[PDB]
Order: C-alpha cells, then structure tokens, then sequence
C-alpha cells in the first residue's frame, strides 16, 4: 500500500485508511464522526461572571 | 576574476583584460562523453588540443537598412581548414565552445543589435518565397558555405516566430552601456548521440537589429562585428580513412 | 614509470554533458525576514531585486514607504502537465456499405497525431516527448442510432505490407495478438506506448532519413516516413455474414505518462503540409490586434 | 507477493508497492510524487561569488 | 490458506506464493527468471588443460 | 500579550529636534604636529586643507 491522498480536509479524532475501486482515494466511506453541540453563547451573552457559590444577581 | 583568455595563433589575436565579463552554463561539472553505448564497441580516442584555436570567419557588418543575418552550426568550419578536412573525413564530433562575439561602437553610435543563439533549430529557408509553387529552393541556399544567408522576415523569423517570443534562448544586448563585446556559452546537444556531419544540421545562430541604426549625417554609416570560435577539448568518433562513403 | 606530467592536467570527475565550469553543493540554505526603515548596514537583506538585490548610488524610494502582502493559496496540485486535457471535438471516419470513395470495403488509416492540426497544434508546441497514447473507436450509424451488426477491429503492426485487397495477406499478421470485442462489447479502448525508433517523435528536425547523395527526387520524406512510422490500422467486416447497415466511427484521443523537453514557442501562421514551414507570406498577421491609441478603446 | 517488475524507471523517495488487474504491475497508480524547481542558472549566470558578507560589486 | 499444490516442474531460485481466480493454482504469474548461458564446450573442447601461467600451446 | 512587532521600528532616545541621523560621543580627541618633506606612509596629518 505505497500511495497517498491528494485532501486537506480536517476534523477526525482517530486514524482510519480508505480503499476505494476508483483510481481515486476518498470516495469510500468517510468514516463515523461523533455529535457536538454547544449552544451557551446563543442564549447566555453574559460577561459578567461570579464565583459559584455567589449569586449571579444582586 | 576568471574572465582571462590567453590566445595567440597565426600572426594576429585578440584577448581581453576589462571586458564585460562571462555567462555561466547550468553549474555543472567537467566530463568526457557517452562511449558504451555505441553501435561498436572499439576504444576511443583523445585529440587533445592539437589544433583548437581561435581564427576569425566573418566580421559582420551593420547599416541602416539591416533586415537580419545568420549562420548554419556547425556548417561554419565544416568545410575549411585541417578541421574542416577531419570533420570531412570523420564521422563523429563532440566538443564544447567559448562563443565571443567583438561589438564596439563610438562615442557618436548609438543603436543595439538583437544576437540570439538558437539551438535544435529547423532552418526557416526560403522555400520559393511563397511556397505555393513547388519550385524547390536550390542548393544554393542549403550549402551557402562561409558568406551565411540572409533571412527573410525579422518578427517571424521565415516559419511565424513572433520577435517577443524569442526570449527563451540566451538573450543578449548590445549596447555602449551594457558591453564592448558579448560571450555565449552552450554544450553539445542533440536528441540522438551519434550523426554524421552532412546530414543533420544542429542549429544556427541569428541576428536581427533590435533597434534601427542611427546616427547624424556624417558618421560612419556602417558597423563590423566580428565573430569568431575555437571548440574546447573536441573529441572525434568513427574514425575511418579519408573516405567520404 | 613516472616521469613526464603532461597529461596530468585532466579533470577526472565526469558528471554531466561536457563542459569546463564547476561548481559545488552545499549542506543547507538561508533564509530573511522583513523590516521597516532603517540606516543600517551589515544584514540588510529584507527586500529583493531580481537582477540588482541592492540599492543603486541614486536613491530609487526616497520619498514614501511601501507595503505587506499575506498568503493563502496553495500550489501543490496546480500541475498541469498530464491534467491539461479537457473537453473538445476530436474527429470521425465513416464506413458505408455502397460509395466511392471506399471501392474496397475496407479502410487503412496511418496512425499518427497528425490527424487535425486544430487541436494537434496545441500539443505540438514541444518537439521532443515522451509519452503514452489512446485510441478509441466508438461505431454507431450514420443517422445518429445504433444496430446489432457484426464488427471487429484488425490491428496493423509497423513493416506489414499495405492490404491492397479484402483478401489480402496482411489479415493474418501471426505476431500481432487478438482483442475480443464486438459491437455489444464497450467500443474500442488501446493503449499505444512509445515505440519511437529515436528517443522522441521527430517533427521539427532538418535532416535526410535515407541513405544516399540527397537530391530533388528525394524530398517528400519529410513528415511521412514509409518505414520509420509506427504502422497503421485497417478495418474491415470478417465472415459470412455480412452488414446491412452502413457504419460510422469516431476516434478519441487521449496522453498518459506525459515527459516532455525543448519548449517551443506559439504559431500564429497556418501549414499547407506536414510539418511546412511555408506560410501565407502575403497575407501576415500579427498575434494580436492592435488599436489606433492605446490610450482608450 | 512473489512476483518482480521488468521496469527501469527510477526517481522515487519512498518504497511503495503495487497491484495490478492485469498480469503486469505497473499498471495500477504511479504514486504520489512532490515538486522540485531550481531556476538559480536561468537567470543568475555568475561564476565570481564573493564572501556573504562583502558586497557583489565593486 | 490451507491449500498446495500438485506441480512437479523445478527450477526456482527464490520462494514465492500464487492465487488463482480459477480452482487450480498456478494458472497465474508465473514469477520472474534470469537469464543463464554456458557455451564453454560449443567451441573449446580441450581435455588437455594447463595451469594458468603456462602458455596452452608447445 | 507580546505578539506582533509593528510598532518596535521605533528609535526611542529623544534628545533634540525632529531629525533621523544618529552620531555618539567620544572620551578624549587627536593632536598633530609639524614636519618637512618625505615620502612615508601611515602617518602624515601634518598639513591641513580645510
């Protein structure tokens, strides 16, 4: 298996290898990707921040 | 400080102590040439330095009305001197070249000269001109011998070579402010190692004036340049009797 | 034994083709950065001059300063050197069952690029090369539809002699292997490698390929080699039974393993032959249009 | 894998091997090669190299 | 791959496996061979041999 | 934080009107004295052309 891959598209957390029936690479499987989600700054645009054990409002 | 020349042959030479400097080739290294891939397998030989020396062939001149000259490589000396009888009688030739053009112009002169070296090139010759009769060009044209031939279009060079698309070759200017005298270098190249030297034409020089000739009534009207070429550490296969066939 | 040193003069380290310069490598390299104005000397080398590098004896920006530039862009898959091919017409041959221009039945085309200088020119921009070829036959009817009829392809090596009948010898070429395929199979697909007899395709070369005093007689050589060439193709319709339509095929063309040398600049000027350098003298026109100003259009 | 190529063609930087669907090798993909330019001698001809430190012209 | 062969043809200078697309097993590649040439007896038939200084003729 | 380097061109050490040359002082200074004719080198300030 003496051959590379021509993409510079990142964002994967484990190392997988592709085979595809092309003479291309990347036409197979893309491979399982986990859910990510992190909606604080949409609903809580608060700069002021307080120790945990305080009140957040006077 | 590597631009000296040590030449003396005949009863006249001419070397250089401030000129414009050299051109460098590919900065490369020193080497003979392919000898165990021949059609035979015989030993070569070495002909050292027994006659390479500078002779003069032409000094070109240059008018108001230039259109443009050139020669055949190496049909120049193919035909005169001990040279020209070993290249007659020898199959082979290989060797290197030191070209140095002489171009001087006054105080009054001004003007430049387009000087371009032109390898692998197929000659654009004549043809009839037209080319729509098929009247074949003579061997007048073929053989010129050491007169050269005069080229017929500047900006297309007889086969539609526009003038700004010639800057791939080695390119030089001639000018009072640039250079007293010009130096070309190239190796030996062809896509086929072993020819004879009546078949294949390797290339040619060419010359078209890059700028009009000019100058106040008064003054010289035409300029010479001259031109000469010895091969360094030449080296000549398929030796045979002086038999043509 | 060793007495005499006139020879010792030699420079023994052949690398390359013969000259007399030498030079040296050299383990690692150097780098610079930029800076702002300053009146410094020592390490200075922040910007760069193509020819010059330097600052002349007459100031050049004396009287404002200048800029920075940042990058994005990528060059590592911008090669265009086998990739260049694209979309085009490319040209087709046609096989009817009565004509007159076939009174054989059968057609013997001489491979080569020179096929349609249109598009050819635009590969015939180098002189020597190396590379590997396609051939592609797609057959259909002349209307534009397709039938179940009966058709194989014979190929022509080079230095087989020229069918000069339907029955001729040259069908059974015995070194030549067989490709099974027919009309319901995919059309024609052959690789094509390089089998120059000198190390590139000659084109642009002024020279004599036969021995012997040249003379008028022995001119047309130039461009079309009898025996030096590569070979041809024949097609014809083998076996009793024969075709009730008349044929049509397309060739496609297409170049793999691309190495190439010698640039050669572009032609503005049209052939009357293979590889003519006559041209239309009388009426020469330049590469571009020009205008009367250049100042506005 | 007991099988050898019948090619000559050199000027790889890294081991690779190959799988053809024919009965020869070299068939399947060339490889992923990098690229390399030195247009140094095109446009700077001079044999006198001075010093890095002292200047190039008189 | 549990399965051999049933060939007696000799003459290999180096291991190798095969895998055929048939049932059999050496319908495939037949592997790389060099090349061996002796013609010492087609021309010098001589009993007599000297040692290797000694010239072969009296 | 300390990232970018801008503005460090700068030339801190303002001493005098707006200018951009630069000079520096020196602890002591340089005496000559008078001679007649030879034809020496190395050390000849004798005379003085303004």
């Amino acid at each position: 298996s003496h051959e590379n891959s021509n993409s510079a598209t990142e964002g994967s957390t484990i190392n997988y290898t592709t085979i595809n029936y092309y003479k291309d690479s990347y036409a197979a499987t893309a491979g399982k990707q986990s859910l990510k989600q992190d909606p604080d700054k949409f609903a809580n645009p608060v700069k002021d921040i307080f120790t945990e054990m305080a009140a957040p409002l006077k | 400080s590597d631009r000296v020349a040590q030449l003396t042959i005949g009863n006249s030479t001419i070397t250089t102590q401030e000129a414009a400097n050299i051109i460098v080739g590919y900065g490369e290294w020193p080497s003979y040439c392919s000898d165990s891939d021949a059609t035979a397998v015989d030993k070569p030989t070495r002909p050292d330095v027994s006659v390479n020396r500078f002779y003069t062939l032409d000094t070109k001149l240059w008018e108001k009305s230039s259109k443009g000259w050139y020669w055949k490589f190496p049909d120049v000396l193919t035909e005169t001197g001990v040279f020209g009888q070993n290249a007659q009688f020898h199959y082979l030739y290989r060797s290197g070249f030191c070209i140095h053009v002489q171009c001087n112009a006054s105080k009054f002169h001004q003007g430049a000269l387009l000087v371009a070296v032109l390898p692998e090139y197929v000659i654009g010759s004549v043809a009839g001109g037209t080319g729509t009769e098929d009247t074949h060009p003579p061997y007048k044209q073929t053989q010129p011998g050491a007169d050269g031939f005069e080229l017929q279009h500047p900006y297309v060079l007889d086969a539609g070579i526009p003038i700004s698309q010639l800057t791939v070759c080695p390119h030089q200017w001639i000018n009072l402010r640039t250079n007293n005298c010009a130096t070309i270098i190239v190796p030996y190249i062809n896509a086929l190692p072993f020819d004879s030297a009546l078949n294949h034409c390797n290339f040619g020089l060419l010359v078209v004036p890059i700028s009009p000739l000019d100058y106040d009534q008064g003054a010289t009207p035409v300029i010479p340049i001259t031109i000469t070429l010895a091969p360094m550490c030449s080296e000549f296969a398929g030796l045979r009797q002086a038999v043509t066939q | 034994g060793d007495r005499v040193a006139d020879v010792i003069e030699s420079s023994i380290g052949d690398s390359v083709s013969r000259a007399l310069t030498r030079a040296l490598p050299a383990p690692t390299g150097q780098d610079t950065q930029v800076s702002s104005h300053r009146l410094d000397t020592g390490k200075v080398p922040a910007l760069q001059a193509a020819e010059i590098g330097a600052s002349s004896n007459a100031s050049d920006e004396s009287m404002i300063e200048t800029r920075c530039v940042l990058n994005s862009h990528s060059t590592a898959e911008t090669t265009l050197d086998s990739f260049f091919s694209r979309a085009g017409l490319v040209g087709e041959i046609d096989l009817p069952l009565e004509g007159t221009t076939n009174p054989n039945g059968y057609a013997n085309w001489d491979i080569d690029i020179t096929g349609y200088a249109q598009m050819r020119r635009k590969v015939e921009l180098f002189t020597y090369m190396r590379f590997d070829a396609e051939f592609t036959f797609v057959a259909c009817t002349p209307t534009g539809q397709v039938v179940p009829q009966l058709l194989q392809y014979m190929f022509v090596p080079p230095g087989a002699p020229e069918p000069d009948s339907r029955e001729s010898l040259a069908w059974q070429t015995a070194t030549n292997p067989s490709v099974f395929v027919k009309l319901s199979d995919p059309p024609a697909q052959v690789s094509v490698p390089f089998m120059s007899p000198a190390s590139a395709y000659q084109w642009f070369y002024d020279g004599y390929p036969t021995f012997g005093e040249h003379k008028q007689e022995k001119d047309l050589e130039y461009g079309a080699c009898p025996n030096n060439m590569m070979g041809t193709f024949s097609v014809r319709t083998v076996g009793t039974s024969k075709s009730k339509y008349p044929l049509v095929i397309r060739i496609y063309m297409r170049m793999k393993h691309v190495r190439a040398w010698i640039p050669r600049p572009m032609r503005n000027q049209n052939y009357l032959f293979k590889a003519n350098p006559n041209y239309a003298g009388n009426f020469i026109k330049p590469t571009g249009a020009s205008r009367t100003a250049i100042t506005t259009l």
